């Protein structure tokens, strides 16, 4: 289709249409199914915390006829505020007098493809963000982007945090004591009273805790020296058979002592303009590679679900006591016919019932 | 949560620490008081003569161990009744005494044992 | 019980004084307050225009007038909200105010009323 040329107005040029760049999304735990969706009807829930231990026993001479007595369990009670999340935007009639479309010689702009476009970005950046705060619940620490921290388990439960340290720098380090560091931590911090087999965890990492962790000589060697098509292919085939996230169709990853590590490039940015890393840990320099560790849903079965995410109400009329949903969008029309303004609406927060569960991996050493 | 964590406090202790006393047609083990103003009362406390609780330096008077939870602000107990009860004669209780500060255990528990109480070693 | 009664208190006031507000996006009559002090907030209370309330001899400095209820130990709104909100201009609200000891109702009235908060009168 013609339209003006470049320096006069009276010859016709041919135009061929447009490119577009699109923003790059990722949403990968957001796939994963981890997190059960929990719908509720308040703006808070509650929940009960039983406790009870027991110890050896002491002998006592027999004509004596004394005993031992145990100590009663203890109770508990907590609770947990919700985060909420709100946008606006609006349509004028000055956005579409007169404008061309991008890809066109002579057809106009219209209210459908504003529409349609600006639902998008909205549909889009509430994606993002349950990304985040997906991310953010696993590392154990609910805190909005803006800083402002909503959940803290390790105080919400009475318990701390575990690291573990590999020392990939150090050639003669061994790994496998970490690896078995991690599988007892998960094995015996879960107090479930049941069997509980550790060897099924999710290990994420970042890009240089997998180059050190790939390219370490003992590891390299060990692979090298055997014959089998997972020593072939890991050596010397394409390292990138994992699932994909929302940019590229297949994760890094690599096997070793049972344990299966995936490379993640998720991040965002703020819009005050710095950059969120997913995988990064709070105050370590970015040089240092860096994990997370937390158990698989089969580890302990959906009759006891690790991993949740409650959505409440809309503060809109007829919302009132409603189960809730995880995005709300409304549309009026403004006076006179001005224009269009539209809102979405968004009140949810991830947890986590056991946060002991959770280990964070480093490269460095001390 | 302001600091990023809320607590709605623990159960109270339940009376479950008597593990032997002296049954009787009326308690020959217990003993009524007269709660004393805006004080909190709890299971597994130590009380003197008058009611009011054991504190450093009076080990020696130690008279009865009390045996309900007591709610001041409501000058009620957890059941309903108008007084506190004590245990103050020969019995058999739990090791899970609740002391004030600086209030030597050993002192209470061998006053204790002359009036015929005696502590179970509890578990864990 | 003891003095022959007990009262477990009167339900908080509901938040329902609003008869008109300038209803746009972003709440442009409403304005957030930091609560401190472990100061407890009850829905018709002044404040002033660091988040206290207005006291006698200041009648002056009326800013805003509570809207949600402020537990000072949960540190948490009734909602489960973390700051306080109030309405400073442009509405029309009913009579049913709160005010500290010794408070002039027309003074705070009039200094209302220069911002656009009106107020209908009530029959009980």
């Amino acid at each position: 289709m013609l339209t003006n040329s470049e320096k006069s107005r009276f010859f016709l040029a041919d135009l061929t249409g447009e490119v577009q760049s699109i923003p790059n999304t990722y949403g990968y735990i957001s796939n994963l199914g981890l997190f059960r969706s929990a719908p509720i009807t308040q703006t808070t829930f509650l929940m009960d915390l039983t406790d009870w231990d027991v110890s050896l026993l002491d002998a006592v001479d027999r004509d004596s006829r004394k005993a031992e007595t145990s100590a009663p369990e203890r109770v508990r009670q907590i609770s947990f505020p919700m985060m909420y999340f709100k946008e606006v935007e609006s349509i004028t009639p000055d956005e579409i007098q007169g404008v061309r479309q991008p890809g066109t010689a002579n057809e106009l702009t219209t209210e459908a493809v504003v529409r349609a476009k600006k639902l998008m970005k909205i549909r889009t950046k509430f994606d993002i963000t349950r990304e985040f705060l997906f991310m953010q619940a696993l590392k154990g620490k609910v805190v909005d982007a803006r800083g402002t921290l909503y959940a803290d388990l390790y105080k919400q439960f009475d318990v701390e945090k575990k690291t573990v340290y590999f020392d990939l720098d150090n050639p003669n380090a061994d790994i496998d004591a970490s690896i078995e560091e991690l599988r007892m931590h998960m094995e015996d911090e879960a107090k479930t009273g049941t069997v509980i087999n550790g060897e099924e965890i999710h290990v994420v990492v970042d890009r240089v805790f997998f180059s050190k962790l790939v390219k370490h000589p003992k590891i390299r060697d060990a692979y090298l020296a055997q014959q089998t098509p997972l020593a072939w292919q890991q050596i010397t085939g394409s390292l990138r058979t994992g699932g994909t996230d929302g940019v590229q169709a297949h994760m890094n990853t690599f096997y070793y002592g049972g344990v299966k590590f995936v490379q993640y490039n998720g991040k965002f940015k703020d819009k005050r303009g710095k950059v969120h890393t997913l995988v990064s840990i709070d105050s370590v320099a970015a040089t240092v590679g860096v994990g997370h560790a937390f158990p698989n849903v089969s580890m302990l079965g959906e009759a006891n679900n690790i991993f949740e995410v409650a959505y409440g109400p809309c503060p809109k009329m007829g919302y009132a006591n409603t189960l809730g949903q995880e995005l709300y969008v409304f549309e009026y029309e403004k006076d006179r016919d001005e224009g269009i303004d539209f809102e979405a609406h968004s009140y949810m927060l991830p947890y986590c019932t056991r946060p002991q569960l959770l280990v964070d991996v480093r490269a460095d050493a001390k | 949560a302001y600091q990023g964590f809320t607590k709605l406090g623990n159960r109270e202790p339940l009376n479950d620490i008597i593990l032997w006393e002296q049954i009787t047609p009326t308690g020959h083990s217990r003993k009524e008081y007269t709660p004393q103003a805006s004080t909190e009362y709890r299971v597994g406390e130590v009380l003197k003569a008058d009611g009011t609780k054991v504190q450093a330096g009076e080990e020696a008077q130690a008279d009865s161990v009390c045996i309900v939870n007591f709610y001041a602000d409501l000058q009620l107990s957890y059941h309903g009744q108008l007084k506190v009860v004590g245990i103050h004669r020969d019995a058999e209780l739990k090791d899970l005494l609740t002391l004030e500060a600086s209030v030597d255990a050993a002192a209470v528990k061998t006053a204790l044992a002359a009036k015929g109480i005696d502590f179970v070693p509890t578990g864990l």
